[PDB]
């Protein structure tokens, strides 16, 4: 089963160096040039470069005399690399290398910030009065990275509905919205609670919600 | 003109260069046009010592290397040159092979039998049309991409190690000095035949590395995915393949009979192919540097003769070191072999 | 340098008819194309090379037609499992380009939003912050003019929007758009209108809140 695989996500410093490991299996690589392919955050994609076997670099003009792609016949592995200054490119990388191609790898994450982990900061959204039999409540994860806090609800309130939108970047942070929904029968009858949940930081906020 | 055109088309005619002008492009790309270069200097140089030798103390060659050496040195230069024509016939009857297979699609076998009765209908226009037609056709596409970047760019030599980097090198440009030119108002005929045909092998290569390099696929190595698009230009580049092979069949099998006066004894690599264990597309890269071994015994006695008995040829200056340097790749390939 | 521009950019379908993606060139590039498929998170496997042979390993509901100056791929009976983004690659020359792009997605009948906005958190107003988000759950088709208004007047900047993927349980989009500000933008002003211009109202969804009461 032929099969690429690289390396694992990578979290910089602005500035920084780095590297991935497009490791191989399954094929002959000495025999087949590989592709670069490097996917943003959702912001479509772009050819990189092309590093034929036994060394042969061609960078498009788009991303040259900044990257570099190093190979190592021995493991069977394509390295890419970046130096110089980093002012945060941040994607998932490829790889691809097969005679139509389709046998790319997994992708890699690489994310460059300056900012340290810093856990985050729960604001309670109060609806402040009323449309309808049903009452949306929010909550509003502000200020933490890295990235994916987990926010759970308590509430025990029959009918309910849960909505968490993608984290965004603010100022060099993150910033999420939080939604819920509860009869308002049980508002503020029953309670309807907003946990946040922060591993990189261990933190976790129970952050209550009320009028 | 209608000269050195006509004499370029017939003068290169082999499926030889054809079939590893295309695998340079397929692999080294651009990166290798540069031998074709020297490919075609030091021969333009070596044909030309040649002509500078054939008049004065007139002989050819064979008939000169007969007049004073040893004779188990006669034996092993023939057994030498031998092998070098027979490798040509086996060029010639792979390629013809390759090319009734890419036509009417016969086994190799049926391919070769049809070469052999064709050898027997041998006892020119419209042959040196095809070539000069398919050398057009390749000169749709000479234009075609990036002519400062990755040709001259390219053309500047690099000093590339792998086995088959130079193996491919010592292919080609043991494919262009063919060893049978060097057995032999003329000369501006054949500099400028050989000349433009640099530009139609330059032509062949450069489109054989634009056509597709980095797409991977299925490799140039077979000729039969050889076939470029712009529907029957495969076709004419099928025909073209045939044409060249059964010409370079009469000029190299009246040439062997030139160097073995002075048949089918020829004939038996030309069904080795039916061995099965082995695919026969890429034993001709092989059959263009098996032939690249018997240039080195074909430029010795050129250049020891040149200086005794006759005037002109003063000048050792690269016809000389072309042969150290010759040497000294074939044996990176040769000692690197095992 | 060629380019490759992609039209539809986004697509609906039901799932059952068939959809045609169109990969415009800048110049010929003959039959040097590449069709991929991918999902969210995920590696795009090959579907289609030359843009008529079909790539190994690829079901017969795609097919790839086309010549010259622009290409079309075809799926037919979309099946639920071909939703998803697509990505189109000429590799004629270098640079190889890929295209603009389509994310394929869920169609079914239009809904409004339950659009609710909400003052600034009572921690986050002493903490300086000022959001005014304005949640608008449950709406279809993606696309809305989501607007704010302080005192009238229009607040292009100082926002952000954010979407959810295709909703699992319904297909069903929503969004939210916070409003951050500064303690004198929140102070020097007296309301906050949050409004929706959508397909499926002439008159945009409103809702509103004032600093007293
Ligand atoms: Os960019
Ligand atoms: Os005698
Ligand atoms: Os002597």
């Amino acid at each position: 089963q032929v099969q690429l695989t690289e390396s694992g996500p990578g979290l910089v410093a602005p500035s920084q160096s780095l590297s991935i490991t497009c490791t191989v299996s399954g094929f002959s690589l000495t025999s087949y040039g590989v592709h670069w392919v490097r996917q943003p955050p959702g912001k479509g994609l772009e050819w990189l470069v092309v590093i034929w076997s036994d060394g042969s670099t061609t960078y498009n003009s788009a991303l040259k005399s900044r990257l570099s792609i190093s190979k190592d016949n021995s493991k069977s592995q394509v390295f890419l690399k970046m130096n110089s200054l980093q002012t945060d490119d941040t994607a998932m990388y490829y790889c691809a290398r097969e005679p139509p191609y389709g046998y790319w790898g997994q992708g890699t994450t690489l994310t460059v910030s300056s900012a340290k982990t810093t856990p985050p900061s729960v604001y309670p959204l109060a609806p402040g009065c009323t449309t309808g039999s049903s009452v949306t409540l929010g909550c509003l994860v502000k200020g933490y990275f890295p990235e994916s806090v987990t926010v759970t609800w308590n509430s025990g309130s029959l009918s309910s509905s849960v909505h968490t939108f993608p984290a965004l970047l603010q100022s060099g942070l993150y910033t999420m919205s939080s939604s819920v929904t509860v009869p308002s029968s049980t508002w503020p009858s029953q309670t309807v609670t907003c946990s946040v949940a922060h591993p990189a930081s261990s933190t976790t906020v129970d952050k209550k919600l009320e009028p | 003109f209608l000269g050195p055109a006509v004499i370029a088309s017939i003068a290169y005619m082999d499926p030889g260069n054809f079939a590893t002008n295309i695998e340079g492009g397929a692999r080294y790309g651009y990166s290798l046009l540069w031998v074709i270069l020297a490919a075609n200097l030091m021969a333009m140089v070596i044909q030309n010592l040649s002509a500078n030798l054939g008049i004065a103390s007139g002989r050819n060659l064979p008939e000169l290397i007969r007049e004073r050496w040893p004779r188990p040195l006669v034996w092993f230069y023939w057994i030498q040159a031998e092998l070098v024509a027979m490798a040509t016939d086996l060029a010639e009857f792979l390629g013809a092979a390759l090319a009734i297979q890419l036509l009417t699609g016969l086994p190799m076998f049926w391919g070769a039998v049809v070469t052999g009765v064709v050898t027997f209908w041998l006892l020119e226009l419209a042959v040196g049309a095809f070539v000069l037609m398919i050398g057009v056709a390749y000169l749709v596409q000479v234009v075609l991409a990036r002519p400062d970047l990755a040709a001259v760019g390219a053309g500047f030599v690099p000093r590339l190690q792998g086995p088959g980097s130079a193996y491919l090198a010592v292919g080609i440009i043991g494919a262009t000095v063919m060893p049978h030119v060097i057995y032999l108002l003329n000369r501006v005929d054949v500099i400028a035949a050989m000349g433009l045909a640099g530009l139609i092998n330059m032509s062949m290569l450069a489109v054989a590395a634009a056509t597709f390099h980095g797409k991977n696929v299925e490799n140039a190595g077979d000729l039969t995915t050889a076939y470029q698009t712009l529907p029957a230009a495969s076709v004419l580049f099928a025909v073209a393949l045939l044409a060249s092979g059964l010409s370079s069949s009469a000029v190299g099998t009246m040439a062997g009979d030139v160097i073995m006066q002075g048949r089918l004894i020829t004939m038996l690599p030309a069904f080795i192919v039916i061995l099965l264990g082995m695919d026969p597309s890429s034993v001709l890269i092989l059959s263009q540097v098996i032939l690249c071994f018997g240039v080195p015994f074909a430029l010795v006695p050129l250049l020891l003769f040149t200086a005794h008995h006759d005037v002109m040829g003063a000048l050792v200056t690269r016809r000389s070191f072309t042969v150290i340097g010759w040497v000294i790749a074939v044996i990176i390939i040769a000692l690197n072999g095992y | 340098d060629i380019e490759l521009t992609q039209s539809p950019a986004t697509l609906s379908v039901t799932p059952g008819d068939s959809v045609s993606l169109s990969c415009r060139a800048s110049q010929s590039i003959s039959n040097n194309l590449h069709w991929y498929q991918q999902k969210s998170h995920e590696s795009p496997r090959l579907l289609i090379k030359y843009v008529s042979q079909s790539s190994s390993g690829i079901p017969s509901r795609f097919s790839g037609s086309g010549s010259g100056t622009d290409f079309t791929l075809s799926i037919n009976s979309v099946e639920t499992e071909d939703f998803g983004m697509y990505f189109c690659q000429q590799s004629n020359s270098w640079p190889r380009t890929f295209g603009g792009g389509t994310k394929l997605e869920i169609k079914r009948a239009d809904a409004a939003p339950t659009v609710s906005i909400f003052p600034p958190s009572s921690e986050q107003l002493t903490s300086g912050g000022a959001s005014v988000v304005c949640f608008l759950n449950n709406f279809y088709p993606k696309d809305i003019n989501v607007k704010w208004k302080i005192d009238g007047s229009e607040r292009q900047n100082g926002v952000l929007n954010s979407w959810t993927d295709q909703d699992s349980k319904d297909s069903t989009y929503s969004m939210s758009s916070t409003l951050t500000l500064t303690k004198d933008e929140y102070e020097r002003h007296n309301s906050y209108t949050c409004e929706a211009t959508h397909k499926t109202s002439t008159s945009p969804i409103v809702k509103s809140f004032n600093r007293n009461e």
